[PDB]
């Protein structure tokens, strides 16, 4: 580590989600190869699972280029800016399926040290705790040893 | 009719305007050769800017030493100002406070410290009473003191400064000191200077005095900041070059009857020439006694 | 010389990514990088905010005035077909007129208590260059927006913005437009005090002012609580009594900053936007 | 060996708009290999950081050390450089930007000790760099006054939040 | 009558249990100052021929005696007042994260 | 409560002035009520690293 990484507090983008929730993930960027071993995952997920996941998520616009590459990649961009690369290199069709789905229900928001797991605008409905919420008030505001009429 | 805030900004007003009318005299960069003539340095030449460039510029050009030290100027042997713009092609030497000569370094600091006592009296009074500056006479520094010749409002006839109103004149020039204001020059036509000093009868009096002994009808204005006066000679650069500055006293000089003619004088050591703080006692009692112009 | 070429081609990747860091490039549009194609881009805009958007008039909210200009000038100098682009100028004010007036009523609704002065402060931060470029560039508008400069500057790009809701306006009609504008700037005010947004100089004044078109006698201001007064760090809390009946009380360092305190505390409750008041709804209207 | 502080005087700005204030000149300039220990030339290049040229000049000259006289031949190099080359109006409108020492290429030498042991001895070599910049020097910053002790020590205890807690 | 806790202080607590017995009800409206328990606001606060002259109150006090002085006057150690390396300026995070 | 940040923040971690008398008191008694009240333990806001401590004035 915590000390030797950064932090940040639980946010959302926009109050995702309290008017109305909107898919943080806008763009996905496949790079596959026609030949190499190491996209044969990402070249079956292009045939059989890339079509389907594009209709269920039709806020998200994918680009899949085919080009000679070593190793297989997914560019994923987000609403507010954040660009996240991972790899699908020699991975199953299975995984790279989880990992397209968790790249579509992230925020794009820093994965770091969440400093709290909660977050609240509004802490208190009473008004919070100060040194006088349960003291007593005294006649004429009168202080310890202090004289009226002085 | 204009109130004090008011009268200072039309005279800067007409200050400024006429800063820029005689540089836009000379429209292109033209070069003036302006030869070094002092002990020091002999031989240096000097392709300065005409009517831009001034001896500090100049001072510039040798050395850090002779900006600290260059007091005044001597072009073409008058004596000239470090900021006044060099007009033609000429011979400068660079004058010190420890020269074996420093006539003229003299009567230039006694002009600036003068100068910059009315700066401060014509401020310092409330507003109700009205300050006139009638002029700064030019006292031998031998006198022991520098004065100033102020009429004071009829109001105050009776009043007379008290010991705590000179340190309140003395804090304020330090003010002027701290604040280290470049003492700027113009030489313009009478007509000019009398726009600007229409309101003061003592000042047309003195441009006018001034500008027939001149034939082409030429004052030296000089402005502290925004105040803006009438001087007979060159000034200092700065302000920032007196260390030891105190008003020693005020005085009233006869006839009282036609107008009270205060004289406000002063003491004062440049920086260069810093008394010990024993040694400042004794020249700030002298000061204080009363100065007859001779 | 080592044989290999994995670790020299890794480290090759290593040094490039320090040169960036050294020399970070100067940003350009996301347009000019690759993996970019606008009409697909544009449509998965409306999709993503669940709006069925006309794509002709979408396309027109997100052209300048400032872009065909400099369009011209980039053909005219390369001499090479009339263009016929219309600027978002007319759907922006069409945008600009209708959130204007559409949260206007939501605050008047929500707020009957807020002076009109209130409203439209509000109104004004809720529409403020601030906020909506806030916005915009968190909604992917920035992306899709056609301007001369890059960076599009806050005027262009708030511009735009109000462009497409003027858009929506045509497209979905007013009641589909007004729960965007509750869904992306009503929001935007989630967790701010009144006076953040707008900002007043001499509380006091105006509750003096608002208590008399009620009828109610003048505050008068007293010492609540005080604590360390004599020091470097004093708190005081000064009480607003109106016929000796408390209506706010505020804290402060001094008994000034306090008072003022207690006059804007006051004019939270008057105004009913106090900070535990009931929160917006946001339920689908039933 | 790297010789990039050469290189620097070689960079050219783009033509400034007339809205944009007139920058700086800057000049930089060193001399290598010269016959001295980086660590005592360090004092020297300390001593006129921050210094003008005219008064860098003056403490060189009237110091002691070996360096003084290597670093005040090299300033005295920078300054006439600086008009002659880079375009400055006033030679002494300068003043110590930087002023660095750096190690060397040092020689190793076979030495003795008094009971027969053999030892090498390096002849030590350094660096010195400085960098004028044209305009006076720039003020050096005053003492944290009372009030802005206070100011500080007041922000701190208002920026406290109420800590691991909703 | 009976009150768990005093009632002149914060909140006025009335306890019910509803008649099914599976819920506690709280009624708690604030308690208003009393006006009597207040203190009015403290009300703050010749040849003067020269102008009034703003004289600078800034002094300077050298080091140790402007510790002293800042320490007695927040009521701290000497200690804080003193300045610290580079090492732990630079490390400081200028740009920490903010939460509401 | 409907205060201003900053204000609410000032009020929070406000410090208190408390009067302690000691005549015909036991030390210990009145050292543990002041080491509370000196370290701010008496406050649902206490935190170490918060300077919560409050005035002890003992006569």
């Amino acid at each position: 580590t915590a000390r030797g990484t950064p932090s940040r507090f639980l946010a959302s983008v926009l109050h995702n989600g309290l008017g109305r929730y909107v898919q943080q993930l806008q763009r996905l960027s496949f790079s596959v190869s026609r030949d190499g071993a190491s996209s044969r995952g990402a070249r079956e997920f292009v045939e059989r699972e890339v079509i389907d996941f594009a209709r269920r998520n039709p806020g998200v616009v994918i680009y899949v280029n085919s080009r000679p590459c070593c190793v297989p990649r997914v560019v994923a961009e987000y609403l507010n800016g954040a660009v996240r690369e991972e790899s699908i290199h020699c991975k199953s069709v299975e995984e790279i399926s989880t990992l397209v789905q968790k790249l579509a229900d992230q925020s794009g928001l820093d994965v770091i040290r969440i400093r709290k797991p909660f977050h609240t605008d509004n802490p208190s409905i009473q008004g919070q705790w100060h040194p006088f919420t349960n003291k007593p008030t005294t006649f004429r505001g009168l202080r310890p040893r202090e004289v009226q009429d002085p | 009719q204009l109130s004090p805030t008011e009268l200072t900004e039309m005279r800067n007003d007409l200050f400024n305007k006429e800063k820029a009318r005689q540089l836009s005299l000379t429209p292109r960069t033209e070069k003036i050769e302006v030869k070094h003539v002092g002990k020091t340095d002999p031989g240096t030449v000097f392709v300065m800017n005409k009517n831009i460039s001034t001896p500090y510029s100049c001072a510039m050009h040798l050395s850090e030493w002779y900006c600290r030290k260059s007091i005044l100027a001597l072009v073409d042997g008058q004596p000239w100002d470090m900021y006044k713009p060099l007009t033609k092609s000429c011979e400068i030497k660079f004058l010190t406070f420890k020269d074996c000569d420093p006539g003229e370094v003299n009567k230039a600091y006694w002009r600036s410290c003068a100068m910059m006592m009315g700066c401060v009296i014509e401020r310092a009074f409330k507003d109700e009473y009205m300050v006139n500056l009638v002029r700064a006479p030019e006292v031998p520094v031998i006198s022991g003191a520098f004065c100033y010749d102020v009429v004071l409002d009829s109001k105050l006839d009776e009043w007379m400064p008290t010991k705590e109103n000179l340190r309140s004149f003395t804090k304020d020039a330090h003010a002027l000191i701290y604040k280290d204001l470049p003492f700027e020059t113009l030489e313009v036509e009478a007509k000019v200077a009398l726009e600007i000093f229409q309101h003061s009868k003592y000042k047309v009096d003195f441009i006018e005095e001034k500008a027939s002994q001149n034939p082409e009808r030429i004052v030296k204005l000089h402005r502290i900041g925004d105040f803006i006066d009438v001087s007979e000679g060159p000034l200092i650069p700065r302000t920032s070059i007196c260390f030891q500055y105190e008003v020693s006293a005020v005085h009233n000089l006869q006839p009282t009857q036609p107008s009270l003619i205060r004289r406000f004088q002063g003491v004062s050591l440049p920086v260069h020439l810093r008394a010990h703080f024993t040694i400042w006692d004794k020249l700030l009692e002298r000061s204080r006694k009363m100065v007859t112009e001779d | 010389v080592k044989k290999g070429f994995r670790a020299a081609f890794r480290f090759q990747k290593e040094l490039e990514r320090q040169r960036l860091l050294r020399c970070p490039p100067p940003p350009v549009r996301r347009s000019e990088k690759p993996n970019w194609d606008y009409h697909a881009e544009i449509q998965a805009f409306g999709h993503r905010l669940q709006e069925n958007f006309s794509l002709d008039l979408l396309k027109t909210a997100f052209v300048n005035s400032c872009y065909i200009k400099s369009e011209e000038a980039k053909r005219q100098q390369l001499g090479i077909v009339l263009l016929n682009l219309k600027s978002n100028q007319e759907l922006s004010e069409q945008g600009t007129s209708f959130s204007q007036t559409c949260l206007t009523q939501f605050l008047e609704d929500e707020y009957p208590d807020m002076p009109t002065e209130g409203i439209k402060n509000l109104v004004d931060f809720l529409t403020g260059e601030e906020v909506v470029c806030h916005v915009a560039r968190n909604l992917a508008v920035e992306q899709l927006t056609l301007s001369e400069e890059f960076p599009v500057p806050p005027a262009v790009l708030q511009q735009t913005f109000f462009a497409v809701i003027g858009a929506l306006l045509q497209s979905s009609g007013p009641e589909r437009t007004a729960l965007f504008i509750r869904d992306f700037l009503i929001t935007q005010m989630t967790g701010k005090e009144l006076f953040e947004m707008w900002k007043i100089i001499n509380p006091m004044g105006l509750l003096v002012e608002e208590l008399k078109k009620r009828n109610v006698s003048a505050p008068e201001s007293r010492l609540t609580r005080q604590s360390g007064g004599t020091t470097a760090l004093p708190l005081y809390f000064v009480g607003l009594y109106c016929d000796k009946k408390l209506i706010a009380e505020g804290p402060g360092e001094t008994v000034l900053v306090a008072e003022e305190e207690a006059a804007r505390v006051a004019l939270r409750k008057l105004y009913g936007f106090t900070e535990n008041r009931r929160p917006w709804n946001y339920s689908k209207p039933k | 060996i790297s010789r990039k502080w050469e290189k620097k005087n070689k960079i050219v700005y783009p033509p400034q708009l007339p809205g944009e204030p007139r920058r700086p000149a800057e000049i930089y300039h060193c001399r290598r290999q010269i016959k001295y220990s980086k660590d005592k030339m360090w004092y020297l290049a300390k001593l006129i950081r921050g210094m003008s040229i005219d008064q860098a000049l003056a403490q060189l000259e009237f110091n002691d050390k070996k360096g003084a006289k290597i670093i005040k031949e090299v300033l005295l190099e920078a300054q006439d450089m600086a008009v002659r080359d880079h375009n400055v109006e006033f030679r002494s409108n300068l003043y110590i930007a930087e002023s660095t020492s750096g190690r060397g290429q040092c020689l190793k030498r076979i030495r003795y000790h008094g009971r027969g042991r053999f030892g090498i001895m390096e002849k030590v070599y350094c660096h010195y760099f400085v960098k004028l910049v044209e305009g006076p020097p720039p003020p050096p910053e005053p003492p944290k006054t009372a009030v802005a002790h206070a100011k500080e020590y007041i922000q701190q205890l208002r920026s406290r939040t109420i800590v691991h807690t909703l | 009558t009976y009150s768990p806790l005093p009632d002149d202080y914060n909140c006025n607590v009335e306890l019910a249990l509803t008649s099914d017995g599976r819920t506690i009800v709280c009624y708690h409206p604030s308690v208003d100052i009393p006006y009597e328990h207040t203190k009015p606001i403290p009300r703050p606060d010749h040849d003067q021929v020269l102008k009034t002259r703003l004289e600078e109150k800034v002094e300077h006090l050298e080091e140790g005696p402007m510790i002293e002085q800042l320490s007695k006057m927040f009521f701290t150690t000497k200690h804080r007042w003193y300045p610290h390396g580079r090492y732990h300026r630079c490390r400081k995070n200028l740009n920490p994260p903010k939460d509401r | 409560s409907s205060f201003s940040r900053a204000p609410q923040q000032w009020a929070t971690f406000a410090r208190i002035w408390y009067l302690l008398d000691g005549k015909m008191q036991p030390p210990g008694k009145l050292a543990a009520m002041a080491s509370i009240r000196l370290q701010g333990l008496h406050k649902p806001v206490y935190h170490a690293l918060s300077d919560c401590g409050d005035h002890v004035v003992i006569m």
